[PDB]
């Protein structure tokens, strides 16, 4: 997921720009659903929720608008249980044994040949959360007599998620969405980032639901197992349930028992650009880094940034300095549209040329003892134009070639925290051997696809709708795409079809701006509104897409009505 | 005496008017579903812990999700485990009253769909004519609500929870 | 305990 | 896998003959790969041999021809280990404790970021063979401070079976080949039809390794493990490792010890004909049921036959009483190379009218709440001709109404052992809902699939080569199918495609008879030969199955150099 | 002293090997094998020498179907090492008559031929023709894949909970 | 021993 915020500054008029751009599921109960909710005298709210949800969750009102992208902070701890010696069902608590609360339950299970019979067991809590077999993790976790294990998530009893969206949906201006998401500190697993009609400054934020432990607690409470599966498990609290010591502490401005309190959760007011990638709240902005904030949210600048952050930044950088071949220097509604689709490779655009002429001199090789003819290879990419735009040509290859490249001692320019965006790059020599291997594995990829090298990105990545296949562009954040267009669909099964359950990619998305006539929306639901192959709305929205034609979607009761579309039913009922 | 008007405009958007919360989840609920019963109807037996009486223990969850695709028996522990009848009164008494309204006309909403699509219609021919397309309860999208929360962490291990049983 | 032994579960809501 | 030995009463000639269907795998190693072995003055054989393997498994020579289908007879046993307290890689032998044999193994394990680490572990193994966790069998059977438990494979120690194939390839009668069989007693997992040149009778055989056990052994060694969980091991033995008394016992006639004695292993000769469709020795020749065998080597009359072997042997029988609509009463070369492909679907042919009868008057329903329109369904089924031909229109409506229908009391004539053919039968009018249920859902699922409900089979059922869908015939034996093409993909997915990894399926088939002239084969190898997209023969044979062509397998020098397609070269090398 | 095999080729491909022994004929078998099937072979006999996770990954599972099922490379490899020991090839090979022996060396190299050819250029087999894993194979790793085929009623079903078999 | 706890394996040679 991507979120930009542009303030004041950066688009030049008198309201920023908000960029909403979850990654997200193109299938199941999850997937969002566009619609605008006018309740009279109460709310005007325009967005999408999840399939089964009645509020907006990303979205705009006449005031504000925002989105959400997955945030690194942990929402989740273990609670290592010293079971009673004879009682494998209850643990000990400052020396006192305490019954885990036992439930069973009875499930209805068809069987294979028709007839339905009952399946049954009984489950526990503990204090902290239910029970959890933790043998999959390590075989040595597993419920023994003597230990057993369980988990608590903070959101398990934060019932405030639903009143937030229903008062964002309701806020009337940016200060008053910013107060209601600290009184209510309920956000519970992403990032926020908005920005608000006659206010200079957007907003990002990590302001949410959050454990809340110490770094003397963690030292005190971690037990030899939590230290032992630590790194499998970063920034997760795996303490002591035994001593009540270790229980997660409560701030003075905190919302909830065992949470972090408002005044140190991580947020930013810049009137540039706010923006997130699915990074840690350390570079909102990066010109202003965030960092003094605990351990739980997340590395700040102490870990190589993702692919796809650096292209990211790099775009909001290059918009603003007028470099990236877009009109001006403002991030406009209609410049930040065009952007957000443009398809650049950061892999590509920053290591292509390394590699080519590390391992494409000469083009005939030797790989595994075997003779490599890389001459094909090496010139479509030479030629290629580092994009996944549809008529972009060998993008696919390099797709398939640098998933493949070995990533230990790839980089002589190590992470640097002073130059986030450049740096790790400088690709190794000492790699050589192994990036010719990565291609010529990629060649051969290539090669049962059916697909020639330079085939068409369009013709290889695509959606199916009415019989025929719409022309996508985009792809997968490990490349370093900004724009996800992301199959799980291996290249030898008929392409990057995106018609199966694809990975996180573009779903939901959003401009929206804010001129003196009134909130502007232009819109993407890539998947379309409806699952059914019937609908006449399966497949109009996926069509838009593939086109690059954002949707206007209509907000005011004239533009509703006046829309070339527009059709009324009334449903009542009781 | 829920009443909502329905707007739709290109690619289907619709635009939920109503005079009040109660009738606002009507609407919403209608439209959701005349949009995407299949997945929804499937998603309902998810949260209730339904799955495996329809579509057997050992088969897989339909589609993916903040959930991921654990076997139909172990999510239908998780869910009844994790989001029980406790879980969902403690929900549902932090509410506003406005919400609990909403929650109450969405499912109704639904329901409304659901009856249409049993009386016939070429819409949804996937499963239209099957058991487990059924009306809901307000407690069952509460069930859904308290659902989503759970991404980053009990969701993340729910074949581990069902299967947390002592020596 | 053994470290080899250990299946890091993927703790990216959203992700693979 | 099915197969069929004519006898020369049943053939009106002066041979007999064979057909050979294995039901196996498309793809992988254990594919067959068809071909010829001319070694000088030694052997001259054809067939074909798993990829990988040197020697003939199912094919024939100038005197015999044979095939092989899995048998029901169980190869493994497990045995439950006492083991010594305080040392738990102990286990007690008759009171006296015994070391289990250590083997430290350590695998090289490539890491997902590029390079390569060690793993290792300690295994096991008992003087019953190696140790195995059984904790996903049942969690109760874990490996724990008193109880261990071991798997015997009696072809662990079965150094027989590559000697085995390679006497048969050589061998110059069917005499000659029986006498092999039973000298070696070796053949692993299957059972054996064979057809010679001069002998009038057909040969059947589950003659083979086979653990020996006794009444009295199973009653006193099964242990309550053993007990618990027999009903998911049906017939495997699992004994008491403490008591020699409970180790596999050894014949006077035993070829191996611990193994069953040839003369107590199932043979039949018959000169009609002898056939196997993966149930029990029984029913070899349904005129004379074989009984009396250890129930080790399944049940001989007290279970109802599976719809696949009620279809083969009804086949066999309508072929003699010249009741099939072809030809005569023989069982002619000619006529067997259609009759097996023929398609018919038992459950249609049996089952279909009395279930319409039921459900289609009226055709339009109401089904858990919910208006049904099923005349289109009904009308396509009745007008269907109960076969999955290439152009059998609605067979795939069946195949996902069939495999739907609950089998809770769904017939009311039950299984009789004196009528194993036409029993159990009867469609229970009570499950006229149920019917209707699994109807709806068939409907349905043919509905989101794209295809028409009257839809030609050949459209549903297909393998692509060369870009092109090759139309199939046949389908699944749940259904009753003789001619097996049974696709692993839901049909939803783009229908009943061959392309994946589909379920055991037609691979190699074999129909060969011995006239004046010399042997004569025909064959198919469904698949074709290479699994590479490029080869010329990747493809060829796969039209050919597609089209029903029988492939006259030249097999003399004459017509090998005569053959149209004939290409010679000779490899050399010291 | 050199294998000599005869390679005659009709419709749909069917290859007739003609050898003067049986080690030429195992040879010449090898060959055409190897030729048609190089991809599923090469990784195959990963699969019996117990070397899948060295070169695919140990969490991945086996890429086709067969009698083993498709358990994690990992489990797979200590099965193989574990059941089809040193030690039972050596006890398999003792109990074969002289003509096998040889066939099965033939075949060896004859394969191994076909992976020098494939190696050295071609259009052939363009899947798998450049990797690691495909390499020549020992007489020995063909009794391994022979032995492999006769475990499929016992061993071969339970490989994943053989490879996991150990104490408290 | 609960029996609705057991996991019946692959008994079918290719199946
Ligand atoms: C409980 C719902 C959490 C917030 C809704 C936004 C979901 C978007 C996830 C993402 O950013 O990829
Ligand atoms: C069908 O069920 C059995 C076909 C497989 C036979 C394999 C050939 C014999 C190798 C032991």
């Amino acid at each position: 997921s991507n979120m930009y915020g542009f303030g004041t500054a950066a688009t030049g008029e008198g309201s920023g720009v908000l960029f909403g751009n979850p990654h997200w599921y193109w299938k199941g109960p999850d997937r969002f659903y566009q619609a605008q909710l006018t309740i009279d005298g109460e709310a005007n709210v325009s967005g999408v929720s999840f399939l089964g949800l009645p509020v907006i969750q990303i979205g705009f009102n006449d005031s504000v608008a925002w989105s959400h992208t997955v945030s690194t902070a942990r929402r989740f701890g273990f609670f290592q249980l010293s079971l009673v010696q004879g009682e494998p069902t209850s643990y000990l608590r400052d020396g006192v044994p305490v019954k885990m609360k036992p439930a069973t339950i009875t499930v209805p299970s068809r069987n294979a040949d028709g007839s339905v019979s009952d399946v049954t067991r009984t489950l526990y809590h503990s204090e902290f959360g239910p029970l959890v077999n933790l043998a999959g993790l390590n075989p040595a976790l597993a419920w023994s007599q003597g230990t057993a294990f369980a988990i608590r998530d903070i959101n398990g009893e934060n019932f405030r998620t639903l009143r937030t969206w229903m008062r964002w949906n309701q806020a009337k201006s940016l200060d008053e969405f910013i107060a209601i998401q600290k009184e209510e500190a309920s956000i519970p697993w992403v990032n926020t980032v908005a920005v608000g009609r006659g206010s200079a400054k957007a907003w990002y934020a990590d302001i949410g639901a959050v454990p809340n432990v110490s770094p003397a607690q963690t030292a005190a409470c971690t037990t030899p197992f939590g230290m032992a599966v630590g790194q499998a498990l970063p920034n997760v609290p795996f303490f002591d349930g035994s001593r009540s010591e270790c229980d997660w502490l409560t701030d003075a401005d905190s919302v909830q028992k065992g949470a972090v309190g408002v005044s140190r959760m991580p947020s930013l007011q810049r009137d540039d650009y706010v923006g997130n990638m699915n990074d840690s709240y350390w570079l909102a902005n990066v010109h202003a880094p965030l960092t003094g904030y605990p351990a739980i949210f997340g590395p700040a600048g102490t870990s190589a940034q993702t692919l796809r952050t650096r292209m990211g930044h790099t775009m909001a950088l290059e918009r603003l300095a007028g470099t990236d071949g877009y009109a001006g220097n403002k991030a406009t509604s209609a410049v930040v549209r065009e952007m957000v689709l443009g398809s650049r490779v950061f892999s590509a655009e920053r290591f292509k040329d390394e590699v080519l002429d590390l391992i494409c001199t000469p083009a005939q090789w030797t790989v595994n003892g075997a003779a490599v003819d890389a001459a094909q290879a090496c010139a479509v990419l030479a030629a290629w134009d580092n994009r996944g735009r549809k008529d972009s040509r060998g993008s696919h290859l390099w797709d398939e070639f640098w998933s493949r490249v070995p990533t230990a001692s790839l980089f002589t320019v190590p992470f640097s925290a002073a130059d986030p965006l450049n740096t790790p790059r400088g690709i190794n020599a000492a790699a050589a051997d192994a990036l010719r291997q990565a291609m010529a594995t990629a060649i051969a990829r290539v090669g049962q696809s059916g697909y020639a090298l330079d085939a068409p990105r369009g013709e290889v990545l695509y959606a199916t709708r009415g019989g025929t296949r719409l022309p996508l562009y985009g792809g997968c954040g490990a490349m370093g795409y900004f724009t996800i267009t992301c199959s799980e669909n291996d290249i030898t099964q008929g392409g990057y079809s995106m018609d199966g359950q694809p990975n996180a990619s573009n779903s939901y998305m959003q401009v929206v701006s804010f001129p003196a006539s009134g909130v502007q929306a232009h819109t993407f639901l890539t998947f379309s509104l409806s699952d059914d192959p019937a609908s006449p709305h399966h497949g109009d929205y996926t069509k838009a897409y593939s086109a690059g034609q954002w949707l206007r979607v209509p907000f005011t009761e004239a533009e509703i009505t006046g829309n070339a579309d527009y059709r009324t039913a009334t449903v009542k009922e009781l | 005496t829920y009443s909502a008007e329905i707007r739709r405009t290109t690619m289907g958007v619709p635009h939920i008017k109503a005079g009040n919360w109660g009738s606002a989840g009507y609407g919403f609920g209608y439209v959701q579903a005349q949009d995407n019963l299949c997945t929804m109807a499937d998603s309902f037996l998810t949260y209730r812990g339904e799955r495996s009486r329809h579509l057997g223990g050992s088969a897989q969850l339909v589609y993916n999700s903040t959930l991921g695709r654990p076997r139909n028996i172990d999510s239908d522990f998780f869910h009844r485990h994790v989001i029980s009848d406790e879980a969902v009164d403690r929900t549902m008494a932090a509410q506003p009253a406005k919400l609990l309204q909403m929650v109450e006309g969405f499912a109704a909403g639904y329901n409304r769909y659901v009856r249409e699509a049993k009386a016939g219609g070429s819409a949804h021919a996937a499963c239209r004519s099957e058991a487990w397309v059924q009306p809901i309860t307000a407690r069952d999208v509460w069930r859904r609500i308290y659902a989503a929360n759970l991404a980053g962490g009990y969701s993340n291990f729910a074949e581990a929870i069902a299967n947390a049983q002592p020596p | 305990f053994e470290p080899g032994r250990t299946r890091a579960p993927s703790l990216q809501v959203g992700g693979e």
